[PDB]
């Protein structure tokens, strides 16, 4: 066939560049920063109506400080998770201090490309690049809130507000006009409920869809179904105001 | 389905292809080569063809001492020629250490048919595109020519010839013992058995040498050693003061 | 470097034929007759000496190999193959028998040690069946005298007589016609010189025929005299000249 | 020594060696699981290719993993044995360090792990199965029900099916259960299961098997007669209309 | 049937071994670089394309030396050429460790071609992308050597390689043939310097840089050196003016 | 050492285990258990080494746990006894041997009898009517060599264990605090609860 | 038989004052009743405004030294050249120490 | 690299199938019949063999009932070579469970364990699959006498009566129309030769073409008792069902 | 063609050419314009950096290794991230063992040698990177210019990267001015934001665009961004 880790003739890794693919047919997640935090908010996207729509988990909290919501296949993500939050417990064990958000985020894109069939280098071992991406959110005393798009490229970049999934590109060209540095929490909640509202197949409930923030304060938290479907309602009435 | 003709695994007609390829590249170096054994000496010849005039041609050889007693000539590439040498010489050193007496020729033969006939069976190593012809006087058996190829195969030979002209080299040979009705040439000296080999030779290729057209190899009792040009050249002289 | 070939080359075709083992056999068709007949007090093995040169010395090249003091070995099919699968043989012999009971195996044992060995070479990664097959015979106390065949695949089976290699399904016929359960050693011993006189094409003689037996012990052949108990080899390789002597009464 | 990388990518983002794998899932003998108000049962229908079988010693679809959580499935026997080994072994050193058996969530969770990582290893191919994961956590009486797949992806289900035509008998159950009020007992909740095998199994008394999951390892699997019971009642409520 | 040019251990049906072939390709395309084994030493000299004026010149050196005897030339794929060094080098320092004297120039030759035919047994590895001229003096004199992609190596009297050693090889053969007696370390250096600029012909198109280092019982000790400042400059004269 | 008593009447076994714990100078505890329950008709008592006491017992335990739920059988007394041997027999040759000594009381629900195992921290192993580890048996076995019989009552047992027990908080120099005294029969494993005056 | 440690004397001393803190150290430098050298500096400057001097056997306690700095080093390149906060530094050492906790570094260790 | 010649043994058809797997089965089907038949009293194990001669030593010959242990005894159906490795590891898997706890090994036990190993081959390490398929016939006083079926895939099942090898289809609907639960061992010995007899590719069905084994309960004692029968003992049992 | 040749690097085409690397390279190409340049006195990088949208941020392109030593990069991020690593142990080694400061034409040499290794040797790929090192050592200021083939080399100044080609011109035609520019580090920066500019297109210049990072004499390798950068826009 043709090795894991082979280059196109345009300078690009087969299967990374494939990994890539998976993680578009992935369901939704959005993130948006501002100087009061970071909200996280992720498309549940149940395959039936008997599934529970709780058990599925796509935002998950790395640390006190650091959460993230994931989009592609999600199975990938579980040893990301577990990575990330040993190292960001381990850099307090070693250091008696947080883990930076970047440190965190660069920590995980290092596992990225240890795959190979025999990668000259050290022991790469794992046959495939994961087919998921992640949205690093959190906040230290160094940057304060910080916003990160981890893929499986390695690579990762600083983001004021990102989409990723399906519906990405239509919600990311939105994103691009409604966010503004001065934006406040609430505000971003609304934005980002209202964007994935219109990238959902389904119509957006507090039980399709999903909300999380990180502040300094309070840290990371998984808005539950009341506080979210309150917003859901709130948007509404917002939205109909003209 | 058609890779069977690129690793050595068998063919539907049971054959293994890449064996017989390694057979087709220890013609090469388009060299022959011939092995009689004496009353009490072995004698290798071997043509000697050095074309370019850059070429230190003292440091162009395809015979080897493998050992004090044991000495081979390689019909093939010079790099698996060495290789093959290399790993002989090991192979000689180390049974003596282990056993405490000098590997006979016949056992360093099978020895490396041994090795051969591994990467005749396993799939990562290629064969070695050479022919093999060991040569010693054995303290047990006498003069000994045992001759190996690419396919694990090895036997013991009264005389023996290789490469592109090894047919007619053989049959001038064979024709000779038919004659005689013995195993071997009945001559004391080696110097005269060189001069033997390298008649035959000429008689067999129709070409005539010069001193530096030929390569020389004797093991007698205890020691194999190659001649020089200026031995070969009265040797050469010899033969021409009896036609 | 290092080995890459760490799965099979050997598979199941969608017909459920395995390729390599197919062609391993043709090999050993194409191969020299060899044969092995067993009598009531002894057994028999024989096969072609095929000089690949009249230069050659056919004596330096033996197809008929001891394996132990009482079992014997021939084949058909790559010469080379067979060369490591004796030594193997003869190794495997020790290793897993004669260091731990203080004996030699029994005729089947080894037989099924070799048959593993071939077994193996059909599936470990990275290699190719041997292309031979075996006629081991031998005797052992609790079983008497026996002869089997082994097969690239690592089967093996019993035989009173058999053939193996290019006129194998001739000289098989011949055996079935001359064999019964009433031959002496020297009755098996003139029918294997008949069996292979067919299958030969030119010379015919002690020097281009390979006969070895397993019949009584050879005290004569042990070395040394002392001990009650030890008698001496069973196998025994006829030299040329008791091969002549026995082609005069063909 | 062999790592061939078998689980890849290929230009539209699947992986078809996992992918392929469900094809062994939906090609196995059916199973389903529905949970009441205070049980699980699981009900896995049987084969009939071959007839003459010796139901006492040939291994049954439902597994005991602990005293509390039991595990069946949909797809090749030979690779759920070594799933279901695995998770035993598991269930013991979980008991073993952390002195408390496991939640049904954590079991399932670690054998959609095993899972996961079998699709992202070299020299291995994905698991030909789809489980379905079910008991009570030590010390509650809220039922659990799981379900994970080659992927390695797994979620809960208030009740769910999988195997050949796991599409109609889920069909069935969606139009069929009501969370507002689901089987309240544990008559009720094994005559719903049956029913639902119905719609595909075909009348097959000896080819549907039944196990009762109630809280505090009350682990018990039905009888031939006590299922050909639910059966007989169920072809009357059909018939008497 | 074909493609037995895609796997490097493969023997194709006339016995060649295309990718060791393949590979010489590699290294005719390279650079031209000699070696002149002289009456008590050897001269070693390369072309060194100025691909442009941004090169500092004198700086990225070519020629590379194994303990303290022996001086390394190659053209081809040059981190090819350095890996061959690298190894090089460790076989010689471990024969010092247990042998003392420092690695005799035919024993040094054997190491590396032994270790560059071992990359044409596998087709997990690729040969040598590059032929190698290297030699030293020992306790029995000069020797000048040349190692192919193919494992393949012989002592020379003088040699050539890369893309103009057909000019080379035409000069070595006149030298030998004017000089059945010898030629001098000072002489050959000189000789290299001009046969370099010959050669630069068959590349006439970008500006070069030459190379020039040498070993010589009576001019270095039996040490390897380069040859610079005005030695250098002096042969690049005589170069220069034959070359008109 | 702690005591370890068993001893196996006509339908039952019965083990009595010291409940003092001593680190040095002071007895930390007075109700420690020293026994693990392998199967519902199996139990092990064991003395020794201060860590390995405990971690081999959860060790043995966990194993044949494991076993009961693949198999969804009760492995016979003598099997678990076996089982259990050989890993003593393993350890003994060890980079660090488990220093540990159990008695395994069980009932045979097949046979339909109650079975005692004594085996060392060598894994030797011994099955008897009564047994002991350490210096128990140098003050308890001539009372029981003596009155001990094969058809006793469990209520017979339990007399003589409360005789043995009374000899060792006699002469015995440490005080160990009592036992706790524990039935394995046709029915199960079941604590004697009222034999610190029975 | 051979003792892999040694003694080379020195004495450190560190207090703490409101806004500030002083480690300091005898200049001597010893062996059994010898003077290796009556000027061996033994307090260093580590960055990031944190001194240390790990005192008794002087081996280890270039080892440690040698060791800790080079954590300020790459503390740098993974953080962004972030200043290491005193307690975090303590941390390290601790790690750095215990890390051999059965071949220890010989030395009493101040920062 | 090596991954040119690597056929994937152990992967997924577009339909969820073992490629290797099937194909394995496709070569049973054309080894000698092997038919297993449990009666309440006993279970017999009887098996046609596969190629034949008249100079085939039978009295010394074994290519298809193998004992196991004294209680469980096997029928192999394919490659013999492969058959006693797995036979080998199980005869081995067999005493290892009687020496950690002084109990014959639960024939289940020991079939699970050779159907995983099976299953293995099928999951990783690049390696064909065994072409084997057993029958295993053996006693234990927990299920009493038990008759168990494994293939290359590693799934094992069992049976009051089955077959494996060639004609399967046949023998088992033959079986499947005179099995009944009632049966007595000699019951059941007839109904296996009748099978057998019936379904065969030769003429007839003599003895020397035969291999039978029993594993009784001989009421003079109390215990089960395994009997491979020999060429004679096979020829009297065939005269007497009236097969003469 | 190409097509039976570029599976891997451990295979020649008929032409001796190693696809794998030449497509490594590709990337490269593929990349952002980075600039290297150097008088006597000090060394000089510039960088334009990339971004992702206008919420994005831009990506890193200079990498400090050592106190004496940094570089630029232009191809896979993660692998100058690798190489930079490897290149920071090396420095740090020498500095542990010898206390000494690793030359950067040993540097260039220890990269070289590494690059190497993952293209004659089967399951391994090339880096996909190109790298600018700068850096002041024993012997004065350098710039070496390294390519996943494995080729370093030293240079005056030079530039890689899309439409790299524009300022590597400009360079070639500015050699004689520049080299010369000693104890004036703004000079010698300015020179080098004029090359970078010459490889401009899509837009121009601006603060949290460019990346500029110096090292010489008295001045440890330092990074200038953002504003910093500002008085050279």
């Amino acid at each position: 066939d043709r090795g894991v880790s082979t280059f196109s003739p345009e300078g690009r890794l087969f299967q990374v560049e494939y990994s890539l693919e998976a993680i578009k047919l992935g369901s939704t997640a959005i993130g948006i920063a501002t100087k009061e935090g970071v909200v996280l908010g992720v498309e549940k996207r149940a395959t039936s109506p008997l599934l529970e729509s709780d058990s599925i988990e796509k935002i998950v909290e790395i640390d006190r400080h650091i959460g993230c919501a994931m989009s592609g296949l999600t199975a990938d993500a579980r040893s990301m998770i577990e990575h990330a939050r040993t190292a960001a417990v381990t850099h307090n064990l070693y250091y008696d201090e947080d883990i930076n958000v970047e440190s965190l985020t660069q920590s995980v894109c290092d596992l990225a490309l240890r795959f190979g069939e025999g990668a000259s280098g050290e022991e790469r071992l794992m046959s495939r690049p994961f087919g998921v991406a992640l949205l690093i959110a959190g906040h230290d005393a160094d940057d304060g809130y910080q916003l990160f798009h981890a893929e499986p490229s390695g690579t990762f970049y600083r983001y004021n507000a990102k989409a990723i999934g399906s519906g990405s590109e239509g919600a990311q060209a939105e994103l691009l006009n409604e966010w503004h540095s001065s934006l406040t929490l609430k505000e971003a909640e609304l934005l980002v409920l209202k964007i994935l509202k219109q990238v959902m197949e389904e119509k957006l409930d507090e039980n399709n869809a999903q909300l999380s923030c990180i502040t300094k304060q309070d840290g990371f938290k998984i808005y539950d179904n009341e506080k979210t479907a309150e917003l859901i309602k709130e948007l509404k009435e917002k939205e109909a105001a003209e | 389905a058609g890779y069977d003709r690129h690793i050595t695994i068998f063919s539907p007609e049971g054959r293994l292809y890449q064996v017989e390829y390694a057979f087709k590249a220890t013609n090469q170096t388009n060299i022959n080569s011939l092995a009689v054994r004496g009353k009490d000496c072995t004698v290798v010849i071997s043509q000697k063809k050095v074309p370019d005039k850059l070429l230190d041609p003292t440091t162009v050889s395809y015979i080897f001492c493998i050992s004090r007693t044991i000495g081979m000539v390689v019909n093939g590439p010079i790099p698996d020629a060495r290789n093959a040498a290399l790993r002989a010489k090991a192979e000689a050193a180390e049974f003596r250490y282990k056993y405490g007496y000098d590997m006979p020729c016949d056992v360093l033969a099978k020895r490396m048919a041994n090795l051969s006939q591994i990467y005749t069976q396993r799939a990562y190593m290629r064969p070695l595109g050479v022919i093999l012809t060991f040569v010693s006087v054995d303290e047990e058996l006498g003069p000994s020519i045992y001759k190996t190829d690419p396919a694990g195969y090895y036997v013991g030979y009264k005389a023996t010839a290789t490469g592109p002209k090894q047919q007619e080299i053989t049959t001038n040979l064979e024709n000779h013992f038919k004659k005689s009705k013995i195993d071997h040439i009945n001559e004391e000296s080696w110097e005269k058995v060189v001069e033997f080999a390298i008649t035959h030779m000429i008689d067999a290729l129709g070409t005539e040498f010069s001193k530096n057209d030929l390569e020389v190899g004797v093991a007698t009792k205890d020691k194999f050693f190659t001649l020089s040009a200026e031995n070969i050249e009265e040797r050469l002289v010899a033969i021409a003061e009896q036609d | 470097m290092t080995d890459r070939y760490s799965f099979s080359l050997t598979t199941f075709s969608p017909s459920g034929k395995l390729g390599q083992i197919d062609y391993a056999l043709t090999a050993v068709k194409q191969g020299v007759t060899s044969l092995g007949i067993k009598a009531t007090n002894g057994v028999v093995i024989a096969t072609e000496k095929k000089s690949s040169s009249p230069l050659a010395m056919s004596e330096t090249l033996s197809k008929v190999s001891l394996l132990t003091p009482d079992i014997g070995a021939v084949y058909s099919g790559m010469g080379p193959d067979y060369r490591v699968l004796v030594d193997k043989s003869r190794k495997v012999a020790h290793t897993s028998y004669k260091r731990i009971y203080g004996e030699y195996p029994p005729t089947k044992l080894l037989v099924s040690e070799v048959a593993k060995i071939m077994q193996e070479a059909t599936q470990s990664g990275g290699v190719r069946p041997f292309g031979v097959s075996l006629l081991i015979a031998g005797h052992d106390e609790f079983n008497g005298f026996s002869l089997y065949q082994v097969d690239p695949s690592g089967s093996y089976f019993p035989w009173k007589a058999t053939a193996i290699g290019k006129g194998s399904v001739a000289a098989k016929t011949f055996l079935e016609k001359r064999w019964n359960d009433e031959l002496e050693l020297e009755d098996a011993i003139h029918i294997a010189l008949l069996t292979l006189k067919e299958s030969v094409e030119g010379e015919f003689n002690g020097d281009t025929i390979e006969l070895a037996i397993i019949g009584d012990e050879n005290p004569d052949l042990l070395g040394y005299t002392g001990i009650p108990t030890d008698k001496g080899p069973r196998f025994r390789k006829l030299t040329s000249q008791e091969i002549n002597d026995r082609l005069e009464a063909l | 020594g062999y790592d061939r990388a078998l689980s890849i990518f290929s230009p539209d983002g699947h992986i078809f060696q996992v992918e392929y794998a469900l094809e062994a899932v939906k090609r196995g003998t059916c199973a389903v699981g529905v949970k009441g108000k205070n049980c699980v049962v699981l009900g896995c229908e049987r084969r009939s290719t071959l007839k003459l079988q010796d139901t006492r010693i040939t291994p049954s679809k439902v597994s005991k993993i602990d005293s509390h959580v039991v595990l069946s499935f949909s797809g090749l026997n030979a690779d759920s044995r070594i799933l279901i080994e695995k998770a035993r072994v598991e269930a013991q050193s979980h008991r073993l360090t952390l002195e408390d058996p496991v939640t049904v969530e954590y079991l399932t969770r670690y054998v959609a792990g095993v899972q996961q990582r079998y699709t992202q290893s070299g020299g291995v191919r994905p698991f030909g199965v789809s489980t379905l994961i079910a008991g009570f956590d030590p010390r509650d009486d809220e039922p659990k029900l799981y379900q994970t797949e080659p992927s390695g992806i797994y979620s809960s289900w208030s009740a769910q099916t999988i195997g050949r035509n796991s599409k109609t008998v889920r069909e069935f159950l969606e139009k069929n259960y009501d969370r507002k009020e689901p089987p309240a007992t544990v008559e009720e909740c094994v005559k719903l299961t049956v029913r639902s095998l119905l719609e595909v199994v075909q009348t097959g008394a000896k080819n549907i098997e039944i196990t009762v999951v109630k809280p505090d390892s009350d682990i018990v699997a039905l009888s031939s007669e006590e299922i050909n019971q639910y059966v007989t009642q169920i072809e009357q409520e059909k018939q008497e209309q | 049937g074909t493609g037995y040019d895609l796997s490097n251990s493969v023997f194709s049906p006339d016995g060649r071994n295309f990718q060791v072939e393949y590979a010489v390709k590699a290294v005719e395309n390279g650079t031209t670089s000699i070696g002149i084994k002289c009456n008590d030493g050897v001269v070693f000299a390369v072309e060194k394309l100025i691909t442009s004026k941004l090169l500092v010149p004198q700086k990225n050196v070519k020629i590379q030396v194994v303990d303290r005897h022996i001086g390394c030339v190659y053209s081809g794929l040059i981190p090819d050429g350095r890996h061959l060094v690298n190894r090089g080098r460790e076989e010689a320092a471990s024969f010092k460790k247990l042998y003392k004297t420092p690695i005799p120039i035919p024993a040094f030759a054997d190491r590396l071609g032994q270790y560059v035919q071992a990359h044409t047994l596998y087709n997990s590895v690729r040969p040598f992308g590059v032929s190698t001229i290297f030699g030293g003096v020992d306790k029995n004199g000069a020797h000048l050597y040349m190692l192919e992609p193919s494992g393949s190596y012989w002592g020379y009297k003088g040699a050539a390689t890369g893309k103009g050693r057909q000019s080379a090889k035409a000069e070595l053969e006149k030298l030998v043939d004017h000089h059945p007696e010898g030629l001098s370390a000072r002489e050959a250096v000189k000789q290299a310097a001009k046969i370099i600029y010959l050669a630069h012909e068959d590349n006439k198109e970008k500006d070069f840089e030459l190379e020039i280092s040498w070993c010589s019982l009576s001019e270095t000790n039996g040490l390897h050196k380069f040859v610079k400042g005005d030695l250098l400059q002096e042969a690049i004269d005589f170069a220069q003016k034959e070359i008109n | 050492m702690d005591i370890i008593l068993g001893i196996r009447v006509q339908d039952s076994v019965i083990l009595a285990s010291s409940k003092a714990v001593t680190r040095g100078i002071s007895v930390l505890k007075d109700s420690d258990d020293k026994t693990r329950q392998l199967s519902p008709h199996t139990l092990m008592s064991f003395a020794g080494e201060a860590g390995d006491t405990v971690q081999f017992a959860e060790y043995i335990q966990a194993n044949i746990q494991l076993y009961s739920i693949r198999e969804d059988y009760e492995l016979s007394p003598q099997a678990v006894s076996s089982f259990v041997r050989q890993e003593l027999a393993k350890s003994i040759r060890s980079r660090r041997p488990y220093q540990v000594n159990v008695l395994i009381g069980g009932y045979d629900k097949k046979k339909n009898k109650p079975e005692l195992y004594q085996i060392d921290y060598l894994g030797t192993k011994v099955e008897l009517p009564y047994g002991a580890h350490g210096y128990s048996g140098f003050y308890t076995f001539s009372l029981l060599d003596h009155h001990y019989r094969p058809d006793m009552t469990t209520e017979e047992g339990l007399d003589l264990l409360k005789l043995c027990v009374q000899e060792l908080e006699k002469r015995m120099p440490m005080d160990f605090k009592g036992v706790i005294v524990k039935i394995v029969d046709k029915d199960g494993i079941r604590q004697v609860d009222d034999f610190q005056a029975q | 038989q051979f003792n892999p440690y040694g003694d080379n004397g020195g004495t450190i001393l560190g207090i703490a004052g409101e806004d500030f803190a002083v480690l300091a150290g005898d200049t001597r430098n010893i062996t059994d009743y010898s003077i290796n050298s009556r000027y061996e500096p033994k307090v260093f400057d580590c960055g990031d405004n944190i001194v240390m001097s790990a005192n008794g056997f002087a081996a280890d306690g270039d080892a440690l030294v040698k060791r800790f700095k080079n954590s300020v080093k790459w503390y740098h390149f993974d953080h962004n050249d972030k200043k290491l906060s005193i307690n975090s530094a303590a941390r390290n050492i601790q790690h750095l120490l215990y890390g051999k906790r059965f071949f220890p570094y010989y030395v009493h260790t101040i920062i | 690299g090596s991954r040119r010649y690597d056929s994937r043994t152990t992967i997924f058809s577009p339909e969820g199938r073992l490629y290797q797997v099937e194909y394995a089965l496709e070569s049973i089907s054309h080894a000698g019949t092997a038919i297993g038949i449990m009666a309440s009293d006993g279970i017999v194990l009887a098996a046609e063999r596969k190629v034949t001669s008249t100079l085939l030593e039978q009295d010394t010959s074994t290519e298809k009932l193998y004992k196991l242990n004294d209680k469980i005894a096997v029928a192999v159906a394919g490659l013999t070579a492969d058959a006693e490795i797995l036979i080998n590891t199980a005869r081995i898997h067999a005493q290892n469970y009687l020496k950690t706890y002084n109990e014959d090994i639960p024939v289940e036990i020991l079939v699970r364990r050779l159907s995983d190993i099976k299953q293995g081959y099928t999951q990783h390490g690049g390696l064909r699959p065994f072409g084997v398929s057993f029958i295993y016939a053996g006693y234990d006083d927990r299920y009493g006498y038990q008759l168990y079926t494994s293939n290359p895939s590693g799934n094992y099942t069992g049976w009051k009566a089955i077959s494996v090898g060639a004609n399967t289809s046949a023998a088992q609907t033959l079986l499947q129309m005179d099995y009944k639960d009632d049966m007595k061992v000699d019951d059941a010995i007839e109904l296996a030769l009748k099978t057998l007899s019936k379904t065969t590719d030769s003429s007839a069905l003599t003895y020397d073409r035969l291999e039978f084994a029993t594993i009784r309960k001989g009421a003079n004692d109390g215990e089960v008792y395994q009997k491979i029968f020999k060429p004679q003992e096979i020829k009297d049992i065939l005269v007497k069902t009236g097969i003469t | 063609f190409r097509n039976n040749y570029d599976g891997d690097t451990v295979t020649f085409s008929p032409t001796g050419r190693l696809f794998q690397v030449e497509y490594a390279l590709e990337a490269i190409k593929q990349g952002s314009v980075t600039v290297g340049l150097r008088s006597n006195t000090h060394a000089v990088l510039v960088a334009l950096k990339r971004n992702a949208d206008e919420l994005s941020s831009y990506q890193k392109k200079i990498i400090k290794c050592d106190e004496h030593m940094g570089l630029s990069l232009a191809g896979l991020a993660p692998d100058a991230r690798v190489l930079s690593n490897y290149l920071r142990q090396q420095c740090n080694y020498s500095s542990l063992v010898f206390n000494r400061k690793l030359a950067v034409e040993r540097a260039g040499h220890l990269l070289c040698d590494k690059a190497q290794k993952n293209t004659q040797s089967y399951g391994g790929r090339p880096y996909g990177v190109g790298l600018l090192i700068i850096g002041y050592d024993k012997s004065g200021a350098h710039l070496l210019e390294f390519q996943p083939s494995g080729n370093v080399t030293e240079l005056y100044g030079t530039a890689i990267g899309a439409r790299s080609q524009g300022a590597k011109t400009y360079l070639e035609r500015t050699l004689d001015t520049f080299i010369k520019i000693d104890g004036n580090p703004d000079e010698l920066i300015k020179a080098g934001v004029e090359a970078i500019s010459q490889s401009l297109r899509d837009e121009s210049l601006t603060v949290d665009n460019l990346s500029i990072a110096i090292v010489g004499k008295d001045t440890p390798f330092t990074i200038y961004d953002g504003e910093a950068v500002a008085k050279y826009i």
